[PDB]
């Protein structure tokens, strides 16, 4: 899932944003069936995810 | 899998601790009730005299207390941990909750047809790892700016200017809601935040 | 002779069990009508006459039941009920005061005018005074109510002794 | 039950029952008497239970109506008032419950189906095709019905 | 038959006998419960199907909002209090202390007929009139005053309904305290009256202290709507309204719950053939819960913008209130032990359901006490799961215990145990399917008071669909069982 | 309701007896607390037929010449009433 | 009935109540440890692979 | 008779059960108070004044 900013005419965007269609900032992290979770939410069993989470200094 | 903020991580860990405590208590009581019921239904272990035990009553009143002070202390510290990041900001954003749409820095955001209920034509953009201050209010009635995946949920009340501190760590789009009855189009007043 | 029962108040059927609810219904529908059409359904004085008339029942039964059915148990029940009612009235007053002082204990405020010193001779004491409050007349009213309270207390003690 | 007036008149202070020849009901507003009959709570039940009978008999039309009104009366009054004031809501409910209304369903399509296990998780869902049109009962979907435009 | 008709009407209108007033309260409570159930079925049918299948227009969601608000008001103020407090309170309180009537016999009738007046005004306002009140059961301004869908007079009529219900409750409370304090028979001290009377006394004390504040809040709303003041406007304090309303709000909750505790204790003494374990402990815990409920009101406003110190304080106070209820639950569990409760009694099994559901609801509500964690759970379906797995599974099942224990006594006909078993078990299973999923749909972000939801939340609403069908079956079973209760045989032959 | 009082069937050739009567029955539902069912098998009786059956059992099992009793249709069974104890 | 097992106060407390509480305490400790390991994945180090 | 006074119906706790319960409760309280208020590593701070950036 990704936010379709190319299908919206005359949409304000920051000057310092990455407009590549497949950039990281256009992903939709929640409220969509994904099969690849990017956010740790309060309903996510990391055990079901084998604790494949990022470190503490990173993130 | 990243967390998207540190405050959300703290809240999640507190939630997990409370869940562990309550599950332990539930298991203890389940074992007790299983023994009691199994004895009862077979017409075993009857004693009309057993209607008082001072030691047991005092102990069972004391025990919940000691296990509860820890929860209370942890919750208070989590609250203050949510609220410390104020004052260390360099960007201000103002948010207005109109009747079934939002306004960010005098730019309107309404639901779109590309997405069913989640997507918006105009998102709200904030920079990653950059502390920001949101000044939230509303024009007509009470709404509630709700992004619970970043640990933000603050009511936009007319005539009351609330001020929350928002911080992002994971880049992407967070979907949120109005989380407060405001009228007919309450269910169609979504919030979109983009951390870039 | 007469067979004597317990000391409680036995209880009588009365029309007040529905007249008071009908009176409340009448008042509230009358207010709704006045809100909607901006004109009363019936004359306010006629409505007040009806309300007064219905409530003259209480004193009649009071007299005729004190003449016949009264003892110390009943008197205590009545006095305790009076105490609870007075408590309710005090709570209502406290609630209205809450609704009053809410925006006065929060001293900082947004004001149309200026209330900073050294810009005018009468601006520092602007936000801090609501001059149009009828001060010495309120003082006279307070004196009247003190007269009433002290006179009534003195007479009550005098008759009790 | 039967009046106790003979005893009341021949009692000990008959002057108290002079009012009983005015417009006055005996049970409600007359001085109770030492030898009065005992009054029960639900007199119908009180008189029927010791004889083994339930108070109401369905074979009697009057009793059937009375019991219907006691149990189902205000319920049906409220339902009738609601249906009279909101005819379209019940019309829409009837349309939906009879499979007449489909929001945006197509022909031959498959739709997601999941029972539990939290929000939509692609590793748990199934996809279902409409058995009604698989059998043949449905070929096209009605469009004359009201459509929630702008949703 | 004119005399007979008028005599019946005078019997049921001029009465002051506590038994008759009690049965009248019970009847009105059951009727209003059924009405609230019908409206709840409408709401559920709206949620289960996709595409505004019932209202068919976004502009007409005001119908759904009206449904939720009247469902809440009907089920809170006319179902539980008339039944839990009005019905058994009037019928039993004079009997359990050995006296004839309540003190102030006339005020009892006045209370009941004030309740009837309120119900009549509410039913006429919200059915026969168009564009009714649609602002949720917590009439938050400026939505309930400065809106476009709330302009008619019937909104003001609903506010006045709230006023009359408050008046009725205050009268009833004063009457209960007074009767229990002075009319006890010789040899019965104040703290030896059975458990139910004490819980009624503390409930009455709760109602007395808070209702005037609710009256002040409602008068504020009426004044804002009518004389066009600015108490709750953009230049007012909608938060002030919330503070007042919720200062009344939580005492109402404990008023609802405590009489259920009293009734369950009494019935347990009657069916397990043993005394209450730590009766003094239970009575003291009840009064503790009553007193502590007056200091926690603002745990319903953690996101309004309260000061950080106040947030911490209210989380603390909510935990404090959580303690004594745990004491009571343990006391119940130990009471049932060593007893000889009937092994095939709907009262016994309803008690079990009450205990389990109340423990679960109390835990879920203890999660919500933490201010920080209330950030993620305020105005989601977690709160709905909480207060329905308490109200509709602990209060409802306590009243089912009382219903199945006091029907034979009042009417003198035994109970059809197999029928009641079907009803209670299907109510248990169906209700759990409806509300349990809500919990995990709240942690997932689904807001409440929405007729249309995102596609991420389908599974929860499918399980809710299942639960709603089971609920329809259970309630039909219940009503038909009661109709069968007062009806003589219909078949009889020779074997 | 008014049906026959309980009787005793007796088969001659086989020489085998047994009590019998009409059992009313109805669909099961809630009972009544203030009512102990009356005598329904033997209506309007003090329930002596049990005593008569108990007394007559020895007479019947021992072998009774019941040729003076009515038959039941075309079968070999005859009806003995239990109004009074049977001695013969 | 005649098969009901009736115990005195002392006998009931000693042979029913106390063992029940003993088993409940065992369940409490075991459940605490196993639940903490179940969620965080470590008995004393909080989340696994994160710290 | 007041049959629930102190002098009557005292049931001593067996030593084995007493020890077991005491150990279980002390262990549970220590473990919870430790893992909740002590093992709180998400409260991480990095002290590095060279990571500041000004244009
Ligand atoms: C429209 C609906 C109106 C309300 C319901 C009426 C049902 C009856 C209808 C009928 O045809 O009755 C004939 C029927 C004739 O009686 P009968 O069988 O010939 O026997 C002669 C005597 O009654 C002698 O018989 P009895 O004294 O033994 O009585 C029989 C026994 C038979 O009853 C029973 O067996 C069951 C009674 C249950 C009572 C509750 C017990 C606790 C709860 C148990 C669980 C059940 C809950 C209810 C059912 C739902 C279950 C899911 O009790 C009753 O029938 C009455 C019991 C009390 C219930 C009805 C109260 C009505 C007056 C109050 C109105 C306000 C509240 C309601 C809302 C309006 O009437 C009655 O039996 C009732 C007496 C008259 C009642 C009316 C009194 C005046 C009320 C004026 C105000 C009206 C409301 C406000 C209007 C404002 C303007 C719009
Ligand atoms: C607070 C304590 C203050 C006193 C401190 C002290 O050193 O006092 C010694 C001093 C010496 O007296 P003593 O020991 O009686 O001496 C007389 C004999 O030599 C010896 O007589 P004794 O030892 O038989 O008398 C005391 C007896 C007293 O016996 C008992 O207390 C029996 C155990 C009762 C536990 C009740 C658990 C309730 C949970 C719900 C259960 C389902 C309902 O035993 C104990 O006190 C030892 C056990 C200590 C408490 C252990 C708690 C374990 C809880 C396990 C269940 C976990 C449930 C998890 C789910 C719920 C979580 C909230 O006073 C006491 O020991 C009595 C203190 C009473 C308070
Ligand atoms: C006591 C109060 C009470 C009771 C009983 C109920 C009963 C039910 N409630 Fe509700 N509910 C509320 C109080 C109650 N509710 C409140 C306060 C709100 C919030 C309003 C708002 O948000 O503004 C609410 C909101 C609410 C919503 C909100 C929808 C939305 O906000 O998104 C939904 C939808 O799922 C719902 C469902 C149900 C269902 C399915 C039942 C029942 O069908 C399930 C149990 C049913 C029973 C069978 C009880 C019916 C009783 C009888 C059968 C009487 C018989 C006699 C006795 C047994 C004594 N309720
Ligand atoms: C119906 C009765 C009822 C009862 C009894 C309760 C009991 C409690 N309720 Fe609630 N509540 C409602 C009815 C009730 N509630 C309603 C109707 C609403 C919604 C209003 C609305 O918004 O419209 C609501 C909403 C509500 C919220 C709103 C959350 C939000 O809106 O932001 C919160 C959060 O603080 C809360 C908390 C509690 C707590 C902490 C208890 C505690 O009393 C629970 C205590 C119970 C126990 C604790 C069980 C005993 C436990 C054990 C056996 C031992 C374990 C003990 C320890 C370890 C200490 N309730
Ligand atoms: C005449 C009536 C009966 C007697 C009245 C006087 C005695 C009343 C004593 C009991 C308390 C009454 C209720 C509370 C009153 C305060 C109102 C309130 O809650 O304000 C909220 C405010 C906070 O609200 P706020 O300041 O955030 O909001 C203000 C409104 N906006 C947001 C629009 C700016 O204060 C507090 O919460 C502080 C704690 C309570 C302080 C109590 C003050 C009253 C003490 C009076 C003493 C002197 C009396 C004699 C002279
Ligand atoms: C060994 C067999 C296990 C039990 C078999 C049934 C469940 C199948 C596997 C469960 C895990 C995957 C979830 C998918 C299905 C869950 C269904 C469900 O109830 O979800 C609610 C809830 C939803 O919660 P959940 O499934 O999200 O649980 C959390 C799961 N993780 C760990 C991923 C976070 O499911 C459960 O609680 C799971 C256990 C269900 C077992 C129910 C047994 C009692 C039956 C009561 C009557 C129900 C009638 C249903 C009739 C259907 C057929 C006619
Ligand atoms: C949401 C908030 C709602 C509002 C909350 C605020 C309170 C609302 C009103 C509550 C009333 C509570 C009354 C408590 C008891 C009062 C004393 C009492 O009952 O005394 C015993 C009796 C009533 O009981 P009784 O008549 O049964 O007497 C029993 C027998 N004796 C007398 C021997 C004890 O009271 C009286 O005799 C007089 C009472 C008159 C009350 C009404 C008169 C005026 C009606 C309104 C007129 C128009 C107004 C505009
Ligand atoms: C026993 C009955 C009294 C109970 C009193 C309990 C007091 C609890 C703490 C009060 C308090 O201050 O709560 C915080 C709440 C809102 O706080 P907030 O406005 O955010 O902070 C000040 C901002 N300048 O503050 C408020 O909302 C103000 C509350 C004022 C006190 C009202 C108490 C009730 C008075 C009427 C009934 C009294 C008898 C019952
Ligand atoms: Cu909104
Ligand atoms: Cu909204
Ligand atoms: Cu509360
Ligand atoms: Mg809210």
């Amino acid at each position: 899932p990704r936010f379709p900013f190319q299908e919206i005419p005359e949409i304000y965007l920051p000057s310092d944003i990455d407009r590549d269609p497949n950039a990281d900032c256009w992903r939709i992290l929640n409220q969509v069936p994904r099969k690849e979770k990017l956010l740790v939410e309060i309903t996510d069993p990391l055990r079901n995810f084998d604790f494949k989470v990022a470190k503490i200094k990173e993130n | 899998m990243r967390y998207g903020n540190r405050e959300i991580e703290s809240i999640i860990l507190f939630f997990d601790q409370t869940i562990i405590l309550y599950t332990s208590i539930i298991n203890a009581l389940i074992v007790g009730i299983i023994i009691i019921i199994r004895k009862w239904y077979n017409r075993k272990g009857i004693c009309n005299q057993y209607i008082y035990h001072i030691k047991i009553e005092v102990i069972w009143t004391i025990l919940p207390i000691i296990f509860l002070i820890v929860i209370v202390l942890h919750s208070v510290t989590v609250i203050y941990n949510l609220e410390i990041n104020k004052g260390t900001n360099n960007k201000y954003i103002n948010v207005i909750g109109n009747q079934w749409y939002w306004i960010y820095n005098n730019i309107e955001s309404r639901i779109s047809s590309l997405g069913r209920i989640i997507l918006v034509d105009q998102p709200l953009f904030i920079k990653a790892n950059n502390n920001t201050h949101l000044i939230i209010s509303s024009l007509d009635v009470i709404h509630s700016f709700a992004l619970p995946t970043l640990g933000i949920k603050v009511d936009a009340i007319p005539g009351r200017i609330n001020n929350i501190s928002i911080n992002g760590l994971t880049q992407g789009l967070y979907v949120g809601y109005c989380s407060e009855l405001c009228g007919s189009g309450h269910a169609f007043m979504p919030i979109n935040l983009i951390v870039y | 002779m007469i067979l004597n029962t317990n000391i409680n108040y036995g209880g009588r059927n009365s029309r007040l069990c529905y007249l008071i609810p009908l009176m409340v219904h009448t008042i509230f529908l009358y207010l709704a009508y006045l809100i909607y059409y901006n004109i009363n359904l019936i004359n306010i004085y006629l409505l007040l006459i009806i309300i007064i008339f219905i409530n003259i029942e209480w004193p009649l039964v009071i007299i005729y039941e004190y003449i016949y059915l009264t003892n110390y148990n009943i008197q205590n029940n009545l006095l305790y009920n009076i105490a609870t009612f007075i408590f309710l009235e005090i709570l209502l007053f406290i609630g209205f005061y809450w609704l009053y002082i809410n925006n006065i204990i929060h001293y900082p405020n947004n004001l149309p005018y200026n209330n900073n010193i050294a810009v005018n001779l009468l601006d520092h004491l602007n936000h801090n005074n609501n001059t149009d409050i009828c001060l010495y007349i309120i003082l006279h009213n307070l004196l009247l109510l003190l007269y009433v309270t002290l006179i009534l207390q003195l007479v009550h003690r005098y008759v009790q002794l | 039950h039967g009046s106790n007036l003979y005893n009341r008149v021949h009692g000990n202070l008959p002057q108290l029952y002079v009012e009983q020849l005015y417009n006055t009901d005996e049970i409600l507003d007359t001085v109770p008497h030492s030898s009065d009959p005992v009054h029960h709570m639900f007199p119908k039940c009180a008189a029927a239970s010791p004889l083994g009978f339930r108070p109401y008999d369905n074979n009697k039309l009057w009793d059937a109506f009375v019991l219907w009104a006691i149990v189902y009366g205000v319920t049906t009054i409220f339902c009738v008032l609601h249906i009279l004031k909101y005819p379209q809501i019940w019309k829409h409910l009837f349309e939906t419950l009879t499979f007449q209304y489909t929001y945006q369903r197509e022909i031959g399509e498959e739709y997601v189906w999941q029972y539990g296990g939290g929000g939509l998780n692609p590793a748990k869902w199934r996809f279902v095709k409409s058995p009604l049109e698989e059998l043949g009962l449905v070929t096209e979907y009605r469009s004359d019905l009201d459509y929630p435009d702008d949703l | 038959m004119i005399n007979n008709i008028m005599h019946m009407i005078n019997k049921y209108t001029l009465t002051t006998s506590h038994k008759i007033i009690g049965i009248l309260y019970g009847y009105m409570g059951y009727i209003a419960g059924i009405l609230g159930y019908i409206i709840s079925m409408l709401i559920r049918m709206e949620l289960n199907t996709q595409g505004l299948a019932i209202v068919r227009k976004v502009k007409e969601v005001t119908i759904y909002n009206n449904w939720i608000t009247i469902h809440g008001l009907i089920m809170l103020f006319v179902f539980i209090m008339p039944v839990g407090i009005g019905f058994y309170g009037n019928y039993l309180i004079p009997m359990l202390i050995g006296t004839s009537e309540l003190s102030m016999p006339r005020m009892n009738g006045i209370s009941f007929w004030m309740l009837i007046v309120g119900v009549v005004i509410f039913v006429i306002s919200n059915v026969l009139m168009s564009k009714p009140i649609s602002s949720g059961w917590t009439l938050y301004p400026p939505l309930s005053t400065r809106d476009a869908d709330n302009i008619g007079v019937n909104i003001d009529l609903s506010l006045l309904v709230v006023h009359v219900l408050g008046i009725s409750s205050t009268i009833g409370s004063v009457n209960y305290i007074t009767t229990n304090k002075y009319n006890r028979h010789v040899g019965l001290t104040f703290m030896n009256i059975n458990i139910y009377n004490f819980s009624i006394i503390v409930t009455s004390i709760l109602l007395i202290g808070s209702l005037p504040i609710l009256g002040v809040a409602i008068t504020g709303l009426l004044l804002d709507r009518n004389i066009n003041s600015t108490i709750y406007d953009v230049i007012g304090d909608p938060v002030l309204y919330q503070h007042l309303f919720w200062f009344f709000g939580h005492p109402e909750v404990y008023v609802i719950i405590l009489p259920v505790f009293g009734l369950t204790s009494l019935i347990l003494t009657s069916i397990i053939h043993k005394d209450i374990f730590g009766r003094e402990g239970m009575m003291y815990c009840i009064i503790s819960i009553g007193v502590v409920g007056y200091f926690v009101w603002a745990h319903h406003m953690f996101t309004v913008g309260l000061d950080i110190d106040s947030r911490s304080y209210f989380s603390i106070a909510t935990s404090i209130i959580s303690i004594p209820t745990s004491v009571k639950m343990f006391s119940y569990i130990n009471t049932w032990a060593s007893g000889r409760g009937f092994r095939g009694n709907n009262s016994s099994w309803s008690f079990f359901s009450f205990l389990i559901c109340f423990c679960f609801g109390g835990f879920t509500g203890l999660l919500l006490s933490s201010g920080s964690l209330d950030i993620m759970l305020h105005d989601t379906y977690f709160v709905v799961g909480h207060f329905h797995t308490v109200l509709s599974l602990a209060a409802t099942f306590g009243l089912l215990i009382a219903h199945y224990f006091f029907l034979p006594i009042i009417f003198s006909y035994s109970i059809f145990e197999s029928f009641s078993f079907y009803h209670t078990f299907l109510l248990l299973v169906g209700a759990l399917l409806v509300f349990y999923p809500m919990h995990l749909a709240g942690l997932s972000g689904m807001a409440r008071r929405v007729p249309e939801y995102a596609d991420i939340f389908i599974p929860f609403m499918t399980v809710g669909f299942h639960g709603t069908f089971l609920l329809i079956f259970s309630t039909l079973t219940f009503i038909r069982s009661y109709f069968q209760f007062l009806s003589h045989i219909n078949h009889s032959n020779y074997l | 309701m008014n049906h026959e009082r309980p009787w005793v069937f007796l088969n001659k050739v086989t020489g085998k007896w047994g009590a019998c009567g009409w059992q009313p029955f109805w669909k099961a539902t809630s009972q009544s607390l203030n009512y102990i069912p009356d005598n329904f098998i033997a209506l309007r009786t003090n329930g002596s037929w049990v005593r008569n059956l108990w007394q007559s059992s020895k007479v019947l099992d021992r072998g009774l010449n019941a040729s003076g009793y009515p038959t039941v249709g075309t079968t070999d069974w005859v009806r003995i009433p239990l109004d009074a104890p049977l001695e013969a | 009935g005649g098969d009901a097992e009736i115990l005195s106060y002392t006998e009931y407390v000693s042979t029913v109540v106390y063992p029940t509480i003993f088993y409940m305490a065992i369940t409490f400790v075991v459940s605490l440890f196993l639940m903490y390991y179940y969620i965080y994945g470590t008995f004393f180090s909080s989340t696994r692979n994160r710290f | 008779y007041f049959t629930r006074v102190h002098k009557y119906n005292h049931v001593p706790v067996p030593f084995i059960l007493n020890v077991g319960m005491s150990i279980s409760i002390v262990t549970s309280f220590v473990y919870f108070t430790y893992t909740s208020l002590w093992v709180r590593p998400e409260y991480d701070r990095v002290v590095d004044p060279s990571k500041a950036y000004v244009n």
